[PDB]
């Protein structure tokens, strides 16, 4: 009932241009420490047993 | 760095490893002692005449 326009003024671009930096260095974090994990669980552990 | 913490953990994985144990055999053994005299329990009786 009181839908309100969007207003993108200059801060909110420049905001969201800065979250997509943050988002990408965030991204190539986790991938290198999955990478790592993986390497480590196949090196040091096996299969279990009853 | 991250390939050096790797290894560090799987070589320490590889070292808990057992070799032996070590204990000692006592059970059922006592410590003798030495008796010196013969506990003989014998008496002389003589009247005082001798007969």
């Amino acid at each position: 009932f009181a839908l309100a326009q969007i207003n993108a003024d200059d801060e909110f671009i420049g905001a969201i241009d800065k979250e997509s930096a943050e988002y990408l260095d965030e991204y190539a974090t986790l991938a290198r420490d999955i990478s790592n994990s993986l390497t480590l669980v196949k090196a040091a552990f096996g299969p279990l047993e009853r | 760095e991250d390939m050096a913490k790797i290894y560090g953990a799987v070589a320490a994985v590889s070292k808990n490893v057992n070799s032996s144990v070590t204990y000692e055999v006592k059970r059922g053994t006592h410590e003798l002692i030495k008796v010196p005299t013969i506990p003989h329990n014998l008496v002389l009786i003589q009247s005082d005449n001798g007969k």
